[PDB]
């Protein structure tokens, strides 16, 4: 194939892909159906 | 030339005699500390004369 | 810029002046007899108490009265405080005629504030 | 001239100033277990041989520089330390001659060419 | 409303504490390239 | 009890006194290797 | 060709500084890039604090921690804790946020582009971590400047406006302090007090003049300790009582910063003079006395006589007596019988809370502070929840006395961890078994049997 | 600033600027011109 | 300065009122400002020997460490005992004029 | 809302503004 | 005060240009010669523009 790309680079974008979907959950405690607001 | 217990603790305070800093030395450090001291003596002479009277000094017998 | 204090003085500022006028006629009291005879820390009761409410009360000349004469009216209200700093801190001096002339200063500024600003 | 109704000299070598990060004069270190010796415990007749040697350590260094060969330093120093081991301190000589070297190469900071010559020649005096 | 006539920068200066946390995680990312 | 207080106050200053110039006399030279 | 690697220095990607122990050039770039980062939080947290601020709501309600640090020096505070000009809080952070780029330029020059060692380059800056005259000159350069910061608060005090006083007559006010306490019998005598309740060794420092007398005596010995370490060496006993390496100097300091933040986790919990309650919030010792006081004077309006009534349990419901004679507030408030805040100091009589002046001399300002301080007790949730844990989350206030007191205690205890864990490696640095015991000459097989 | 301090401070300006610097420049910039001869 | 006139380990100097009536002994506070320079304020005399003593300390701490220059040692003839005596008497006369004055 | 997305714009500009200093060094050949 | 948009809006886009271009210049030794000066025109623009938002703070 020889299309290999440095893992470290996709270690960031998978890591901040993990970070935005657990950062969205802590946004969701503060508006929505469980927020007591 | 009599050694005592006293004189074997002060002879390093009086071991040298003519050891001297080199030529012209730390003279103008002493000069600018003198010129600050004469200006300080000139200030306090006219504090007391009331000729460099300031606010809230009033050199007088109304004091503590 | 508002001249007409219809309810603005008659409910607020004529109760602003009324509460510290009420401490004022009382003030020839035990407090003068404290500095006459012999009670050191009940003056510090009075300075942070009945004179603690003479000053935290006398604080909203900003928040109710005439913002052109506001910056000249701060330091009128600051000199009444800062002379009464000498009243409570001459209690550790233990000599009650440095505090007695400090109390006579509170005649020169409190009623001079009360003579001023009917607006 | 005895007298002492006006004059007496000496000293100099102290705390004046300077900020410089230049002129690396091979830094001198003290050997461990060294203390500076007092003159009163040492003796005035014992130190008058001592202080003339300190001029004599550089007087032969000035002789060897114009001689163009460090042989006269490297032949009048071998076993001088084991001669003076009884009287003088061996540790006091190394720290004196090192700062004699370092202060001399500080005087040669302007020429930039003979300073590395005397650094070769003073190092013969230290290593011998 | 802290500023006098800035007033559109209430978005940008709200996040400005959080960037020292981002300075630590960048040191992992810089180390993820070369060194291991 | 004030008679007791000094007796307790001696023995704290004795034991802490024999801790504070315990370490002050070489305490990095009985570390069984170099400079022991 | 690379300074950093696994097998040239024996350190991995973690323990990710210890390549910089002997390398002196980029170690300066480590700290100045880090000191740019501390100033970067120091401006921007305040620049986030303002524009999340409103001036008419009180300071502690929003959960904000640096705006009450600025209000101690009185940067536009009129009287009683209301603010009048927020632009003095705008200038102080932007002189740190703009200064963080200038501090950031140095720590990125020396860590990348600058030299790797400087002993050769300057001869002033360079060190070995063994040259004992040069290493004490480094401390002497900072102590003369740390004394200059210590006289910097008192030069703000005695000349430029003044420091805020919570013991001002009329609630609280800024005032220019005209006599700091120079007598050492009281202020060095604070060090010789008991660290328990009652005496309050470094914590109970009422009459703000004693704090501003402190930084007279702090900076005038920090100057005097600054010029000592320029001129002289450590002593002969000091050469053989310490570890002299690149390590332990962090660990001597990490022992101190752990000790300093235990004190910082007690200045912000108990003291009501250096940290004012009208900016930071009331203490636990303040709010429990504020709980009983508004229920005392509530009773006065009702008219039941205070002294006669016996609580639910035999004691006085309102005014019982403490173990040493001060008539104090009753109930569960016997623990905080040492409460000396600014309100109810006009209720302190000769003995304590005197009942001649506890009746007929409560003021409407006096109760409404304690009414506010009752409901603003330090009682938090994790998130924003306030009040008792059992109570529903109707309103939010974490009371940043409490919310900053535990946050240093996370870091005060953690700095005791690493200080102990560097003191192991530093003592094994000079002893040579930082990598473990030997195969051949094991020292315990030389030891005799038990 | 007080009206007798600055009236004293103008002397320390003028007693410097009229007496001292025209003595110092008025001596050393004529003695350095007429240097004495040591070679005999 | 500090350990005798300020009440730390000692009783203070004499201080009275103006128009001297109730003059007694109490420890005076060292006043550091310009108000301590008028000699009728006793707060300068406590602030005297603290401030003159600390520069008396920093003189003699300096004066042990350095040596005089040879452009002064041959000029002031500092090896001689007599020169020092002359200097001392001259200084003393200066000190006797002020307590003739004050 | 207008100045909520410009907040999260100013997030999403500034987070990956970090690692674009790293990849630009790691592909031009700068010594990392 | 409509100038106080475009001055500080130019500051936030030129200081975003300094979070990224300064480790590039510092990072590469080979291209350092070209870039060494470019910081003194880089930061020298950023210095006098932070000075110019300072005087325009007080003027409005
Ligand atoms: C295995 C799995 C485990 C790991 C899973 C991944 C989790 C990673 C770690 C957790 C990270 C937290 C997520 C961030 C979201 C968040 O938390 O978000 C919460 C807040 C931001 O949310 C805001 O929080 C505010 C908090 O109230 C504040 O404001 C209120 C309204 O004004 C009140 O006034 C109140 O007084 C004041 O506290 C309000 O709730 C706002 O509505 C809300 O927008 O994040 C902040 O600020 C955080 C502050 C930043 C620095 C933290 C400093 C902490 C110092 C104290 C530490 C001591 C020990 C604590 C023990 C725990
Ligand atoms: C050695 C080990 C020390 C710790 C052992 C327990 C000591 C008790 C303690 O911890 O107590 C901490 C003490 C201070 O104790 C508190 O000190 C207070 C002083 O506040 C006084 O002054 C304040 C002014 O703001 C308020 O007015 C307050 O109401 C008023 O009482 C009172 O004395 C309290 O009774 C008392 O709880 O020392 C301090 O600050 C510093 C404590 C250092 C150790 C910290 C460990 C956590
Ligand atoms: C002034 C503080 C200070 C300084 C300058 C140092 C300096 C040093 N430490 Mg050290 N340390 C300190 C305090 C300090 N220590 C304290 C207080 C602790 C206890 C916690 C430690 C614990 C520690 C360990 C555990 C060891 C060192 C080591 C080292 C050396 C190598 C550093 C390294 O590679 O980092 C490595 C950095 C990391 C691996 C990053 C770790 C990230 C942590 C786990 C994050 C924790 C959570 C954090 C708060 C973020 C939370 C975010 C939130 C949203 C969840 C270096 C000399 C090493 C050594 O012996 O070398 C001499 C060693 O192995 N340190
Ligand atoms: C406070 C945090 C901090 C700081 C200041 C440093 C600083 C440093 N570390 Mg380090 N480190 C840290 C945390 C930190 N570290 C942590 C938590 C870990 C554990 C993961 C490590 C692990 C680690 C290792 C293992 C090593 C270092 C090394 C270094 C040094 C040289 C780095 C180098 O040459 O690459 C330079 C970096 C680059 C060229 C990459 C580009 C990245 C840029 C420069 C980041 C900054 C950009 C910034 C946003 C722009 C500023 C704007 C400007 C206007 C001011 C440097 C002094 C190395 C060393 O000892 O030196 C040889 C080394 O081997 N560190
Ligand atoms: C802890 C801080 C610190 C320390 C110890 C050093 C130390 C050093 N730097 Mg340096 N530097 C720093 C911070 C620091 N820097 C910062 C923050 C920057 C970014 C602006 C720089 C930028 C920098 C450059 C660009 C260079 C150095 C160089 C040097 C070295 C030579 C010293 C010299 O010739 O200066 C001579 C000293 C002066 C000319 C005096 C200047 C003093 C300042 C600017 C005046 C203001 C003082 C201030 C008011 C004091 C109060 C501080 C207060 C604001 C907190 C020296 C090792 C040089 C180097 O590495 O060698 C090639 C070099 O080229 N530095
Ligand atoms: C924080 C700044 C700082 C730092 C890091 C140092 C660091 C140092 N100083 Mg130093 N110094 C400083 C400020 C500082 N100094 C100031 C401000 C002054 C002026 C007063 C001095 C005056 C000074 C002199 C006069 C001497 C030093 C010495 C020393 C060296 C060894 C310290 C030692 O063994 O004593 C540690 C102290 C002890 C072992 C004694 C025990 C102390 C107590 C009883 C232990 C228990 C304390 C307890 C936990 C807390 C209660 C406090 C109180 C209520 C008792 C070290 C390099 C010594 C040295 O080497 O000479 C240069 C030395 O003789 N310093
Ligand atoms: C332990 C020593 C000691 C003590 C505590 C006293 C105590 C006292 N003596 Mg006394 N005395 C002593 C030793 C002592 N004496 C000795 C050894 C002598 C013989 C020289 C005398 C001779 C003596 C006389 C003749 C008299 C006293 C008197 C007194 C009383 C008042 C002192 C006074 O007015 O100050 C006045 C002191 C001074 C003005 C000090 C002069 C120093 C000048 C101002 C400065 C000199 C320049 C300075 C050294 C250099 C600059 C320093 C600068 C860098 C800081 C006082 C009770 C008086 C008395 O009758 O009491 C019974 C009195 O008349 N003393
Ligand atoms: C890619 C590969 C991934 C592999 C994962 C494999 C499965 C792993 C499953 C483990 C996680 C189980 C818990 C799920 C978390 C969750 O659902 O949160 C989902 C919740 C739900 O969020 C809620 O949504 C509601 C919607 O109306 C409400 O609005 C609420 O306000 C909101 O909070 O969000 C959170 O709890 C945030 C915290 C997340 C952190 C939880 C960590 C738990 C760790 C437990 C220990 C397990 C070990 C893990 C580490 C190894
Ligand atoms: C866990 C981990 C991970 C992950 C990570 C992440 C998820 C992230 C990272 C990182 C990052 C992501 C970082 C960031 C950074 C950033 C930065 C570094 C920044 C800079 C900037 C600045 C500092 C700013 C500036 C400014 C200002 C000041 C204001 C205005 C605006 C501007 C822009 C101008 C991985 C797996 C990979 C590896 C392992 C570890
Ligand atoms: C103004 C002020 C004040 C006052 C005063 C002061 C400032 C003081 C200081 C003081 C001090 C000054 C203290 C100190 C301390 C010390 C310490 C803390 C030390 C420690 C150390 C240690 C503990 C160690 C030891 C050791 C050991 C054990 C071993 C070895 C040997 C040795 C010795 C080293 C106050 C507080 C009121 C408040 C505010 C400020
Ligand atoms: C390094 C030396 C320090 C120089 C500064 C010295 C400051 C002055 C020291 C005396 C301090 C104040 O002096 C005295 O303090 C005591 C303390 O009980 C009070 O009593 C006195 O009323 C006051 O006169
Ligand atoms: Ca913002």
């Amino acid at each position: 194939g020889d299309a290999k790309l440095p893992l470290w680079l996709i270690a960031t974008v998978a890591g901040t892909g993990v970070l935005v979907v657990v950062g969205l959950f802590f946004y969701g405690a503060y508006v929505g159906v469980g927020s007591a607001l | 030339a009599q050694r005592t217990w006293l004189g074997d603790r002060l002879r390093p305070l009086n071991s040298e005699y003519g050891k001297v800093a080199p030529g012209w030395g730390t003279t103008p450090l002493m000069g600018v500390f003198m010129g600050l001291f004469f200006v300080f003596l000139l200030i306090i002479l006219q504090i007391y004369n009331s000729s460099l009277i300031l606010e809230n000094v009033s050199v007088d017998w109304a004091n503590l | 810029e508002p001249p007409s204090y219809s309810s603005i003085q008659l409910e607020k500022i004529q109760e602003y002046k009324s509460n510290i006028v009420a401490i004022r006629d009382r003030s020839t009291t035990e407090l003068v007899s404290y500095i006459q005879k012999g009670d050191w820390i009940n003056i510090d009761n009075f300075a942070h108490g009945p004179f603690g409410t003479v000053l935290q009360e006398m604080n909203y000349v900003v928040r109710n009265l005439l913002p052109n004469e506001q910056p000249e009216a701060r330091k009128l209200s600051r000199e009444v405080f800062e002379h009464l700093q000498d009243m409570s801190e001459a209690a550790a001096k233990a000599d009650r005629q440095q505090a007695a002339i400090s109390y006579q200063e509170a005649l020169k500024d409190l009623d001079l504030f009360l003579s001023k600003f009917p607006q | 001239i005895s007298y002492v109704d006006n004059r007496g000299g000496g000293f100099f070598d102290g705390i004046k100033s300077l900020f410089q990060d230049s002129g690396t004069g091979p830094a001198v270190f003290l050997p461990p277990g060294f203390r500076p010796i007092n003159v009163s415990r040492y003796g005035p007749g014992n130190m008058t041989k001592s202080l003339r040697d300190l001029s004599w350590f550089l007087r032969y260094t000035t002789y060897a520089i114009v001689a163009g060969d460090p042989n006269i330093i490297a032949v009048n120093v071998r076993g001088l330390r084991e001669i003076i081991e009884n009287a003088c301190s061996s540790a006091a000589t190394l720290v004196a001659l090192q700062e004699m070297r370092r202060s001399a190469l500080g005087y040669l900071q302007n020429d930039k060419e003979g300073q590395e010559i005397a650094l070769q020649y003073f190092n013969v005096l230290i290593s011998e | 409303k802290l500023p006098e006539a800035y007033s559109i920068f209430s978005p940008v200066v709200d996040i400005l504490p959080v960037i020292p946390v981002f300075f630590l995680l960048l040191a992992f990312v810089w180390q993820a390239a070369v060194g291991f | 009890m004030v008679t007791l207080k000094i007796i307790v106050n001696i023995v704290v200053l004795f034991f802490v006194g024999l801790f504070i110039f315990g370490f002050l006399s070489n305490d990095p030279s009985r570390n069984p290797k170099r400079r022991d | 060709l690379g300074g950093r690697d696994q097998e040239s220095t024996g350190f991995a990607w973690w323990s990710g500084n210890a390549r910089l122990i002997n390398l002196s050039g980029k170690l300066l770039g480590a700290h100045v890039a880090h000191a740019g980062l501390i100033v970067f939080w120091a401006g921007a947290m305040t620049l986030f604090e303002v524009s999340h601020f409103v001036p008419e709501k009180p300071m502690y309600e929003q959960g904000l921690i640096l705006l009450p640090h600025l209000a101690t020096q009185g940067w536009g505070v009129g009287a009683g804790g209301e603010v009048i000009n927020t632009f003095p809080y705008f200038v102080v952070g932007v002189l740190h946020l703009i200064s963080s780029a200038v501090l950031g330029l140095g720590g990125i020059y020396h860590a990348v582009r600058g030299p790797e060692v400087l002993e050769e380059y300057s001869s002033f800056f360079g060190y070995d971590w063994k040259d004992k005259n040069q290493m004490t000159n480094i401390i002497g350069y900072h102590l003369i400047l740390l004394g200059c910061g210590a006289l910097l608060l008192v030069f703000k005090a005695m000349f430029l406006g003044g420091v805020y006083d919570t013991w001002a007559p009329g609630g609280g006010d800024v005032r220019i302090i005209n006599n700091p306490t120079l007598n050492p019998l009281v202020i060095f005598g604070y060090l010789l007090k008991a660290p328990f309740g009652g005496e309050g060794w470094m914590i109970g420092v009422d009459n703000m003049e004693d704090i501003i007398g402190g930084h007279i005596w702090i900076g005038l010995i920090c100057i005097a300790g600054g010029v000592w370490h320029i001129l002289t060496k450590p002593f002969g006993w000091a050469r053989r009582a310490f570890i002299w390496s690149g390590e332990a100097y962090l660990s001597y300091s990490l022992g101190a910063l752990s000790l300093m933040a235990f004190i910082a986790s007690a200045f912000v919990w108990f003291n009501n003079t250096a940290y004012p309650s009208e900016f930071y919030g009331p203490t636990n010792a303040e709010a429990s006395q504020a709980q009983s006081f508004v229920f005392l004077v509530r009773d006065q309006k009702l008219g039941a006589n205070i002294g006669s009534a016996q609580g639910p349990t035999g004691l006085g419901k309102y005014l019982m007596r403490s173990p040493t004679g001060e008539i104090i507030f009753g109930g569960e408030t016997m623990r905080f019988w040492d409460f000396k805040g600014p309100w109810l100091e006009p209720l302190r009589g000769p003995n304590g809370l005197d009942l001649n002046k506890l009746k007929n001399d409560i003021q409407p300002w006096q109760v409404r502070r304690a009414a506010e301080y009752m409901t603003h007790a330090p009682n938090g949730s994790i998130n924003s929840v306030g009040g008792i844990i059992t109570e529903a989350q109707g309103f939010n206030y974490v009371n940043p006395r409490a919310w900053l007191a535990a946050s240093h205690f996370i870091l005060a205890f953690f700095f005791l961890i690493g200080h102990l864990w560097h003191a192991g490696r530093a003592r094994a640095a000079v002893a040579g078994f930082e990598k473990g015991i030997d195969r051949e000459t094991e020292p315990v097989l030389a030891m005799p049997d038990l | 600033m007080t009206p007798s301090l600055m009236n004293f401070f103008y002397s320390l300006l003028a007693g410097l600027l009229i007496i001292v610097v025209p003595a110092t420049v008025g001596l050393i910039f004529i003695s350095q011109k007429d240097k004495i001869i040591r070679r005999s | 300065g500090a350990f005798h006139l300020t009440g730390l380990f000692g009783p203070g100097m004499w201080v009275s009122d103006p128009y001297g009536l109730t003059g007694s002994i109490q420890p005076v506070a060292p006043s550091w400002g310009p108000e301590g320079f008028n000699p009728f304020n006793a707060g300068g005399i406590a602030a005297h020997h603290i401030a003159a003593g600390i520069v008396g300390i920093i003189a003699g701490l300096f004066h042990l460490s350095v040596r005089p220059p040879q452009r002064l040692y041959k000029a002031l003839r500092m090896g001689n005992i007599e020169t020092v005596l002359s200097s001392s008497i001259a200084a003393v006369f200066f000190a006797a004029f002020v307590v003739a004055g004050t | 809302n207008f100045e909520l997305i410009a907040q999260l714009l100013m997030l999403s500009l500034i987070v990956i503004a970090g690692p674009v200093v790293i990849v630009l060094l790691a592909f031009r050949g700068g010594d990392l | 005060t409509l100038l106080f948009q475009v001055l500080l809006a130019a500051l936030v886009i030129v200081s975003f240009l300094m979070i990224v271009a300064v480790p590039v210049a510092y990072a590469s030794p080979q291209n350092w010669s070209q870039s060494k000066p470019l910081i003194f025109i880089g930061s020298g623009l950023w210095a006098v523009l932070v000075i110019l938002v300072g005087v325009f703070n007080y003027l409005v």
